[PDB]
């Protein structure tokens, strides 16, 4: 269930660590139940690598370890 | 301005007061 | 067709093998005696097989996880 | 799913799809849930520390902290406009390698050292931005804060290009903590340390969202 | 769904392959091989029966 | 008779076992409680990674899926 | 629901109504080989959980302890192992 309070955070911006330990910062665009993720005006950071900007990706839920949601997210509203 | 990170820092410590 | 292939191993009480989803150094092998449609084992006199190092552990009676069965075979 | 399903559907049964029924039966017959009181012891977790307050007078004013912040990021804002720049120009600055600890803290504060020109920290790469900070860090440990190392610190901050690595997120961490501590020294106001440290441990735990750490007045 | 009784390699999961022959399918994917071989990575090959799979663990499946 | 996991399983509430994980850790401990989903929960908890001992950790969930096999212990 | 909250209360996952009911750390054992320290603002069946002022805590190379810190997360069950309720923490 959970998932339909990911699904909530259109527009909100966010950081994912990925699985690979990959730190994957940028704005939801949509999320569903799968928990797979869409973004836009992206920034991710490599371990070893110079970072990278996209202006978009897509992301597996399967492929998330978690997610740092913005402090300002009122969390108590959206448990509901 | 190529010193200009050093004058950002100088500047930031000295507005403490 | 394959469930009955399994059911065959219980009624006949076989020592079998089960490579593992997440471990391939490791295998579980033992005598089953009872599972349901999520592939979770009940074995019985089971023992890890380690690779490399040639390491038998006895678990005795055991109750093993569906998920983990990459592949099923006898002795 | 967390547990799929594998497989379809009081004598002995003759074919496993009855078998199958069968025990879907007797399972749910079983009750689901169960739990087993019981009666009659603990390792430790050696979680860190967080940040030293500071002595009563010395923290700053949310106002202070808060435009400190405002204007770092300004900085972090022209420090990428123009990297490109200052990317390609460099007469003395041996850079030291990435590897290179001793030799990157006598090239920053010598043994006197080169302060944090853009065209000296432009070139340097998001890991070895990481690395100089450590080695700084370390430098702090067995030393004497000064300004050079204050403009240094600075510097590689304003590089630091977020979202953090968790192991980035850690070191500046470590660090506001001697800041903190190196805090608890001072004996007057008017010390030149005390501003300073207060601005990196400010910028971290603020503008780098370590929260935790900040100076609460 | 044809392939059955037709001698394939298969690779899963872990880098492990293995030539047998199909003999029976479920929907869940489920196969059985049949006169089958573990592959190892040395050039060495272990005979070991009859053999069920999951659908999943299974990447490759070639004859 | 044919031994099932849920009764083997729920048999096993109350008394010592060892779950091992997918992972190659292995946990032992009181088996307090169970549910539908196979998640566990265990008392008077110790870990062992190798085999080694590394840690005591009291009341513990286990998450469902990162179960290898459970077993008895005496 | 109605089971399902009463399969929180009396199941393996009370570990994670506690501390929602009682504004309560836990200890949270992930894949990352890292450990999660935080009170558990709300959780489902699959172990998704939101947290709050987390500190993300791991050890490396005469090793050494390390730590970040997250205001407010999204844990995937997928990515839980354990969770040691009432944990012992120290420095």
């Amino acid at each position: 269930k959970l998932v339909r309070f990911l699904m909530k955070l259109s527009h909100e911006t966010v950081t994912i660590e990925l699985k690979n330990g990959t730190q994957v910062h940028g704005t939801i665009t949509g999320v569903d139940v799968s928990m797979n993720t869409h973004l836009k005006a992206v920034k991710m950071t490599l371990k070893n690598r110079e970072p990278v900007q996209l202006e978009t990706l897509s992301i597996r839920g399967n492929n998330i370890r978690y997610f740092i949601l913005p402090d300002s997210l009122p969390l108590d509203t959206l448990l509901v | 301005d190529d010193t200009a990170l050093i004058k950002a820092y100088d500047k930031a410590v000295a507005s403490f007061k | 067709q394959p469930i009955n292939l399994i059911f065959r191993y219980l009624q006949n009480r076989s020592r079998i093998q089960v490579w593992l989803y997440e471990q391939v150094n490791m295998r579980i092998e033992g005598c089953i005696i009872g599972f349901d449609e999520y592939m979770n084992l009940v074995l019985d006199d089971a023992e890890e097989i380690h690779s490399k190092t040639k390491s038998r552990k006895q678990l005795g009676r055991i109750m093993l996880k569906g998920d983990n069965i990459t592949l099923l075979q006898s002795v | 799913e967390l547990m799929p399903r594998l497989l379809p559907v009081s004598v002995p049964p003759r074919t496993p799809q009855e078998y199958l029924r069968r025990v879907q039966i007797e399972a749910a017959q079983c009750p689901d849930v169960v739990v087993a009181q019981i009666d009659p012891k603990q390792s430790v977790n050696i979680s860190l520390s967080g940040c030293q307050p500071a002595p009563e007078g010395y923290s700053p004013t949310l106002q202070w902290q808060q435009q400190q912040v405002a204007q770092f990021s300004t900085v972090r804002q022209n420090v990428n406009k123009h990297r490109s720049h200052w990317k390609s120009q460099d007469s003395n600055v041996t850079m030291p390698k990435s590897e290179d600890e001793e030799g990157w803290k006598k090239f920053c504060l010598g043994e006197i050292g080169f302060p944090p020109l853009l065209s000296i920290v432009s070139r340097m790469n998001q890991a070895t931005v990481t690395s100089v900070l450590e080695y700084l860090s370390n430098w702090f440990g067995e030393r004497d804060f000064t300004p050079e190392l204050g403009r240094w610190l600075y510097a590689l901050l304003a590089c630091l290009e977020k979202p953090l690595l968790p192991e980035a997120h850690s070191l500046i961490r470590q660090l506001a903590r001697r800041c903190s501590e190196v805090r608890l020294l001072v004996d007057s106001k008017d010390d030149e340390r005390v501003p300073a440290l207060n601005l990196l441990i400010c910028l971290v735990s603020r503008y780098f969202d370590q929260r935790d750490l900040a100076d609460e007045p | 769904k044809k392939f059955m009784d037709k001698k394939l390699s298969l690779k899963l999961n872990g880098g492990r392959h293995v030539q047998g022959i199909l003999r029976g399918f479920d929907p869940f994917m489920n196969l059985v091989i049949d006169e089958c071989v573990e592959m190892a990575t040395s050039g060495q090959q272990n005979n070991i029966g009859m053999v069920v799979i999951r659908g999943n663990s299974i990447i490759m499946l070639e004859a | 008779l044919p031994l099932n996991p849920k009764p083997f399983l729920n048999g096993l509430t109350g008394k010592p076992v060892m779950v091992k994980l997918k992972w190659g850790m292995e946990y032992k401990g009181y088996l307090v409680s169970v549910d539908g989903y196979m998640n566990m929960q265990l008392a008077n908890t110790e870990e062992y990674i190798d085999g080694a001992l590394s840690g005591h950790l009291g009341e513990v969930l286990i998450r469902c899926n990162n179960v290898l096999y459970i077993r008895g212990v005496e | 629901q109605k089971r399902e909250e009463e399969e929180f209360n009396t199941g393996p996952l009370s570990v994670l109504t506690q501390s929602v009911k009682n504004n309560t750390q836990v200890l949270i054992n992930c894949r990352n080989n890292k450990k999660l320290l935080g009170r558990v603002k709300a959780f489902d069946a699959h172990c998704n959980m939101v947290l709050e002022n987390v500190k993300e805590m791991w050890t490396e190379v005469k090793p050494v302890n390390k730590d970040r810190y997250i205001s407010k997360m999204f844990l995937r069950g997928d990515s839980v192992i354990v969770v040691l309720r009432n944990p012992l923490i120290a420095g």
